[PDB]
């Protein structure tokens, strides 16, 4: 409905049509692949999403996660959907060498028992919270305007928009976790 | 996703699917033990809308266990095209949405009755096939 | 509905449902006692159309007792859109009616077909098992 | 005299006000129109959604009950939800495939109703007046900036927006009292 | 049709039916002996797209023999209409194809699977 929300919306198409708005042109109505603009826009949007999502937040960091090796040999694969691998409360030496998990401390790639680490994975663009989506769209619009069509007045406004959205993301982050500092203290 | 059930004994309930009109929403009381005493409720005297996504109950829910809400789109057309008029986007949008919705409830209805026969037939066929084949072939 | 049953031994019959093309309507004769035969008729040689609502037989036998007529809509775009042409209301109407008809078609026949397919598989397993 | 209007609506007037920034006359209905009428609505809707999701004293609902299904125990994620949190503790909630996900237990299987705090969305025509004016000005600034750059239509909207922002502040501060001296008493 | 079965122990496979979006393709491994051993793969971790018609597997096939591919059409809009834009034939074609596909699959799929199980038995 024109009042409440349009029915059965498509998020990616809306994001693309909003990105072309900064240039000053009307909608596309299909999101096809023959057109030149769509192919250029999609890669930038994907890259910005990947960059922003990999900074670490309170709803991404899975402290307890279990990895297990296979049977034939003793190795663990390194999927392309992994963003950060660290140990909870100590120093860690983990990296990738030939699509396998490497431990610099022992200089080997042969694990024999399941281990526990923390990691951050990727999520589809359409399941992030609203403020993150708006922030990402504004950022991506900035590159798209800067690299393909230089306009002097569409700029100088997206900067204020970006700062205002960044603030709101910050106090959104500070509300999920209470973060008390006087815990673990008590005695007569 | 167009059929939902909730436990009985409340006063407020939520709607969780899109609709084109307020006459396409059906509310009924369900008795699990004896599915011959079900009753259908009507707007105005039994329940009232509050906002586009939530309703309120006004009758006594005694002797029932489940409250069911589902969507039932009509079949009559909405937009009538005529020669001489002007083309607008809203007509196309509504015409597309009606057909999409109808196909949705059709699939949702049919799959429910299809699955229990399908999987049983498949499992029985596979079990008998492998058992007989390997057993008799090894025996011979 | 979308499925009809008629007793054999009559000269004229009538259809009760709309259609988009005469090829969609399918007519067959069924033996209740013997499910095996249940052959299907053919246009022109065995039946013809005087009136769009009337069906008239040409050939007939006596070994069969019931005749079944049901609708079967195709899965192809009846209307075709090309650049440099005209738009008519009838095309827009028919494009919408197609999927609508398909819906209550499937809604009917799916559950019925599932039955004989399932118990045929079960009977196959059974006779294979005992022999 | 007076200005008893004819056929007043709370959306057509907003669209007309947005159009007045460039300097074009008013339309009579939204069923047909050129690109501009179809270009303003997107910005207006986006700004409305963005502003409504900041949290106010008349939005935040502390107590609310969510009930699971009966056939397969799960909870859906409607597109009208804006924020999901908890009253006085830390929370781990997110969306995964159109369902409610709890990161702490790494599962999507609830069994009993849950109580949380959430913020829902309302139609444009039921918000208080000051908010509507603020939203209209905010949308008009962007509409002017992106499609027609005029140096006189600007430099005034900013001045108006600052005053509207202030007014929203003192309106918000008066709904609640917020007395710090409460919950204290002793001889 | 809208469902196909292939023998295991290969590197590439073919997509023959038609689709509107690349997220509408589902791949599943089949265990003939026990249906409960079936598992559903996931894109990017197990397979990738070389061309609009061909995929390649990236996981091993040890206790499986049949690969099954079917279609699952979405529910969101693919074409959106707005005043002041350019309208062509492909738009009107896709707008109807999306509605047709859902009904076609919903009518055919389970019956086709029952056919396959029946004549396999």
């Amino acid at each position: 409905m024109a009042q409440y929300i349009p029915l059965n919306a498509n998020d990616d198409l809306d994001a693309i049509n909003d990105m072309l708005a900064a240039i000053g042109e009307p909608a596309v109505l299909q999101l096809d692949e023959g057109n030149a603009d769509v192919s250029n826009a999609q890669r930038i949007l994907h890259r910005v999403n990947r960059q922003v999502q990999a900074k670490g937040w309170n709803f991404n960091i899975n402290e307890a996660a279990v990895l297990t090796p296979d049977v034939q040999d003793n190795r663990i694969r390194f999927l392309p959907s992994y963003l950060r691998v660290m140990t909870a409360g100590a120093t860690s030496y983990y990296s990738n060498m030939g699509g396998y998990l490497y431990d610099l401390s022992t200089q080997s790639t042969t694990f024999t028992d399941p281990i526990t680490v923390e990691l951050v994975e990727m999520k589809p663009f359409s399941e992030m919270p609203v403020v993150f989506r708006d922030y990402i769209v504004t950022k991506a619009s900035r590159e798209f305007n800067a690299k393909f069509f230089g306009s002097p007045e569409s700029e100088l406004y997206l900067r204020e928009q970006e700062a205002e959205l960044y603030q709101q993301v910050m106090e959104y982050e500070m509300d999920t976790g209470r973060y008390n500092m006087m815990s673990d203290i008590g005695r007569d | 996703s167009t059929i939902t059930q909730f436990p009985s004994g409340n006063t407020q309930y939520r709607i969780e699917f899109d609709y084109l009109a307020r006459t396409f929403v059906v509310v009924t009381l369900v008795n699990s033990s004896n599915p011959t005493l079900n009753r259908v409720l009507e707007v105005g005297r039994d329940y009232r809308f509050l906002n586009p996504t939530m309703i309120e109950m006004l009758v006594d829910q005694s002797g029932f266990d489940i409250v069911r809400i589902h969507r039932q789109t009509g079949t009559d057309l909405v937009v009538d095209f005529r020669n001489g008029s002007v083309l607008t986007a809203s007509d196309l949008t509504n015409s597309e949405l009606q057909a999409i919705h109808i196909a949705e409830e059709g699939r949702d209805q049919t799959v429910d009755l299809a699955k229990e026969y399908a999987d049983a037939a498949g499992s029985s066929a596979g079990n008998a096939k492998d058992s007989e084949d390997e057993a008799r072939r090894i025996a011979e």
